[PDB]
């Protein structure tokens, strides 16, 4: 790196950077697969199984209610 | 016209289009059926779309698997309070990637703002990056430090097709590195006569790299990025300026090309903190010194426009504010010169302008006179 | 004036404003113990603060319940190496949301920038959006799009009472939608004459929305945000103008409305993109075209300003610099006129101006004359 | 929607889409009820559930140094 | 000048430099192994690095503990479906501060933007807090407002040495409270004469804050933030100005300090929320009000400039477009005067200025005579 | 506090606030011993243990391609 100062108007340059430049972007589509939860029921009252289950299944029906380009007229 | 608020938030924007622009062909039913095909028989598959552009497509099952091969078996009609915990423990485990996928979408309405682990891991990032269209410099330099990949990344959701969700991961491509950058510091520079005061203030800060002919002005703060020697910038944040642009710093009064200044009748004093050091300008009012983690102050500086080493100094203070300087190596050289600033007449000073070209501030003073 | 200048930061703001006027009457220990007392037999309640406010009141008491109704019973002196570990990764369970609710509130000072899962669960979000004091069309397109309602609001401490811990979510209410809103968007306009500029760039760009008699500018890129055909904005971050500034679009030279711009004696080139197209003003120094994901580059672009249509092309580009068209529908039309800058003689252009109405840069030139 | 492109100040304008407007704030109270888990001690040392209640505890504590309006001065 | 677009960015960049300036010093091996032996009897010591800067060294090791003594003798032969699956809970509570650790270092490239819970505990913060060098004062506000000393910190990874992972806080030093601060709010005063108008703005609105002899003014937003009657400001981000700078709030058009004011021709209506009221520009065109969250609409507001206090109303509005008032307690006092813009002529007012000494305003008038 | 009108201006002037200045930055530098987790092996297939160990390594490895100052080549 050099760096000069330009008294002639209060200022520095530095060089002898070397660029990054985004030029692009690629593209990575995800599928990530849940299986079949929503056939899945627990009878037996509180158990944990129960519970990851549930988080499970109230998670995969917020994200539907999510929309990134059109607005979801139901 | 101010080139900073003509650049501002143009990269942003432009990344969220081209990445909505592709979730749109992507989430069409035809389009992600035959997404759903490619990966029917592997878990990667190149592909094209059906707009043109080539993607990479991925596939995560293991939670579809661990719920069809193991937690379906062992939950034997409907009763869940069974004595094999593994399969509890278990679950928490596999799910815990959709859960932070879900928290992450919902929490940014369908856009996220940078791409978490759970969005893409370290080795998904690895392999996207190696198939990127672009050579193997610019690839090996990405995959070394595919950290900065994800960070200027994002990632957007198509949707929940069955029990499948579907997002996209957009990926900054470094097509060009190792072109020539520099940046501009600067700080006001005043001269005094009679107690009245001609200021101004070089407009032209910031980031500049060349690409293919070209010269780059990168007017705004989140456009670029150093990492040592290296400088990480989004093409679509700049401004194409002329070559001639350089001799802003070498013959600003003379030049033919518009160097943008900002003037005033009173001074400012402030740091400037440049990669190598420091510009102080000290005037009337204010007391500025540097100083030593060593041994203390040093020296107080005197008023006017001071350039300061990070071999001459630790701080610059001015008053009671401390600016710590780096301490990269690197050659410091000064080009003397008469300041612009003290050629200016304080009693025939325009009034302040703020991002005019300096020329149009000497005619300002000849045709007033 | 710069109206975007004048109008930033005021939203975020007048949130903070609402949200700590309330959170100081709560935090009164006679409301928290009438809250208390509200939710003692229900886990939600409706209810009017002092200073008469209606707010809605729930409780999260799982967490009591299993410190009280399991955990405690199960160490019998103060003895935790029990050999029932469900026990353990029960609790691990339960306090996930309140140690989750602690590291949000530590880390940014009590003040949340957004509403976590944890300050609200889906559950909980669409009851508070079915309780809003709104009619059934605004609060059926704030269920079904939640996710920007938790967006756009953000959480308060209030504090922790016993073992009890109080916070508070302030909800945005849409109370206003399907009322007619437009973006102007622009890019340099440059006439030059002997190798000398005379450029203008319309300063009035961005959002402006319809509201009971009355239209909304929006010059900040934070204040609003689209979903397909809906915009969706923060009333407290806009500026209330004449509807005599649709003008601007219609006769910019003619009216009488002041319309704003900026002028220049030395082109820029840039790409404005725009929600159906690109403006691209190209200018000496640089060479544009337009592409094709399909079939490569289409065209070289004349000198001047240009309008492409997303239908025309999938990208423009400014000597390397590539953007990305939208892929969004819609009818393109051209409205044609002289361009005012070719109005201008170049040797008579005024100095550079920033947010001026448009006549006086006229009145400029005359009365320089 | 329309757009057209203003070729006397090369600019676009583009209509056809619906407000959305936030008008106001809604207010939602919680109070998370934690438990008496500060009268719960762990004697006999490193335990799974000492651990838990341990997070549980310095979280509890932590908390009251948090403030959104006033200054804490003890 | 523009004195918020001069500050702008300052403290961010002064604080990176500064952090990654000391990050260049401990990166150094020989540096790495003496942190490493003064910490081989102790989990935390003091030291002084081989620059001269006294740091705080801390030592986590229960990851290692937990590996090298439980985990490793329960993995006999490379076996690990062992039925004590306590072991495997265990695990998954030792590594979390680990893990979360990475994942906050790999999403910001290795420079978190403030400190997590993971970064550092409760229970590290108040030591670290406790060590600083500053007095008893300072520490115990800082100690009892840590949510805020974390708030104002970030990280950075220094490196991996073996199985060691390096890091940094950088903790912000609060070493002066109790100086005298105030704010400056304005809102636009137009005067109109025939249909025609001239406006004023103050451009010297934000934070002031004195310390050791100077006053500091803070142009920007993300410089201060309040907690009750206490305003945190980073010193970095100011501006120090003279003394002289308050006679803008006293006599605004005698003085001879340079108070900065923006100008136009046609009026903008709007509101300024102060701390204990509201400016409430209303202009022709727009409809102003102000109500109570008890008995609703108060009073329309007449055209001009007013001042709202919160004991007088709970809201202001704009049209449409509502204002929450504060609930902050203090005395509000006016300090009549004629408004400056009223002794302007509009038919002889100069064109649009921005950020400008307000003499030269009366200059630019009657030079134009 | 204490809030004056300036009626000539159309602004206000609120005192009474009492500074938090920032003035410096103390350095706390932490060492986060993780433990040879990389001469441990599983070879008896899907384990809860094995994810945990995974995860642990697989972290360790991704941390040192990070770097907050210079450009990693290798
Ligand atoms: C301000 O400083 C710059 C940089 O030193 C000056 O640019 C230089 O101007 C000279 C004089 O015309 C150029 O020399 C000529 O180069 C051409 C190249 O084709 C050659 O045909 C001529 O015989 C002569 O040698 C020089 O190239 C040029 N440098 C660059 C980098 O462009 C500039 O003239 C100065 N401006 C003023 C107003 O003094
Ligand atoms: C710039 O273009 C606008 C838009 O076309 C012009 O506004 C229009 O001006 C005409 C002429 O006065 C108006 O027509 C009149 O309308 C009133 C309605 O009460 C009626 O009493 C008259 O007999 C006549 O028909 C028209 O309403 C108006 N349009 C709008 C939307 O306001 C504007 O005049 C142009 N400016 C210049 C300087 O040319
Ligand atoms: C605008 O208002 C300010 C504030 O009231 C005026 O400042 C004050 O000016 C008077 C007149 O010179 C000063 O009084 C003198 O103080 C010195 C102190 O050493 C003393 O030697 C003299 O005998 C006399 O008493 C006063 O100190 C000063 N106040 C402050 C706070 O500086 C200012 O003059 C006004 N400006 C105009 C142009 O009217
Ligand atoms: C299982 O779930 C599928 C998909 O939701 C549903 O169509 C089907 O009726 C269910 N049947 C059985 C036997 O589980
Ligand atoms: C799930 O079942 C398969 C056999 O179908 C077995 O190989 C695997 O280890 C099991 N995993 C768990 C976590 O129980
Ligand atoms: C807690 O105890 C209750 C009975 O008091 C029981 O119904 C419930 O299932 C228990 N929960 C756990 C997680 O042990
Ligand atoms: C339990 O905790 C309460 C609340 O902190 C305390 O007042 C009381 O002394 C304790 N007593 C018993 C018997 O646990
Ligand atoms: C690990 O082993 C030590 C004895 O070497 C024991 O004291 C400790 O409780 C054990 N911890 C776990 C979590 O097994
Ligand atoms: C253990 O790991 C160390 C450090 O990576 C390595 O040098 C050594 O060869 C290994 N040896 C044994 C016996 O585990």
């Amino acid at each position: 790196l050099k760096e000069s100062y330009l008294e002639e108007s209060c200022s520095t340059i530095t060089e002898g950077y070397l660029s990054v430049l985004r030029t692009g972007w690629y593209t990575n589509v995800f599928t990530l697969e849940v299986g079949d939860v929503e056939n899945l029921t627990c009878a037996d009252g509180p158990s944990l199984i129960k519970t990851e289950l549930d988080l499970t299944k109230s998670a995969l029906r917020e994200l539907r209610t999510v929309s990134a380009d059109q607005l979801n007229r139901e | 016209f101010v080139l900073g608020a003509i650049a501002l938030g143009v990269a942003e924007a432009a990344a969220v289009t081209a990445g909505v622009a592709i979730a749109k062909t992507i989430r069409d039913e035809s389009e992600v059926t035959a997404i759903k095909n490619a990966l029917k028989k592997t878990n990667e598959a190149v592909s094209t779309l059906g707009n043109g552009v080539r993607v990479l497509l991925t596939a995560v099952r293991e939670l579809k698997d661990f719920v069809s091969k193991n937690l379906t078996r062992a939950i034997n009609k409907n009763k869940c309070d069974i004595p094999d915990l593994k399969m509890a423990v278990s679950f928490s485990q596999f799910n815990r990637r959709f859960l932070n996928i879900v928290r992450q979408f919902s929490d940014n309405a369908g856009i996220t703002p940078a791409i978490s682990l759970d969005l893409m891991t370290d080795a998904e990032l690895a392999r996207a990056v190696s198939n990127m269209p672009t050579s193997a410099g610019q690839i090996k330099l990405m995959l070394e430090n595919r950290a900065m990949v994800r960070r200027k990344g994002f990632g957007i959701l198509i949707g929940v097709y069955g029990s499948s969700v579907i997002y996209m991961v957009q990926l900054p491509i470094f097509g060009v590195i190792d072109t020539p950058c520099w940046i501009v510091k600067a700080a006001p520079s005043c001269s005094e006569k009679k107690g009245n005061y001609a200021c101004l203030l070089r407009e032209d800060q910031g980031w500049y790299c060349q690409n293919a002919g070209s010269t780059v002005y990168y007017p705004n703060e989140k456009d670029c990025e150093t990492r040592g020697d290296h400088v990480f910038c989004d093409t679509a944040a700049g401004i194409n300026v002329a070559e001639q642009s350089k001799e802003c710093n070498i013959n600003i009064s003379t030049t033919n090309y518009p160097c943008k200044v900002s003037t005033g009748r009173h001074p400012i004093s402030m740091v400037a903190l440049s990669p190598l050091g420091a510009l102080v300008a000290c005037y009337k009012g204010v007391s500025c010194s540097i100083g030593s983690n060593r041994v203390g102050i040093i020296k107080q500086l005197n008023k006017g426009c001071s350039y300061i080493t990070n071999q001459d100094a630790d701080t610059v203070t001015i008053d009671n504010t401390v600016y710590q300087l780096s301490k990269q190596e690197g050659e410091q050289h000064v080009i003397k010169g008469r300041p612009v600033s003290s050629s200016f007449d304080p009693d025939k000073f325009p009034e302040d302008q703020f991002n005019v070209a300096l020329d149009q501030v000497f005619e300002s003073i000849e045709n007033s006179q």
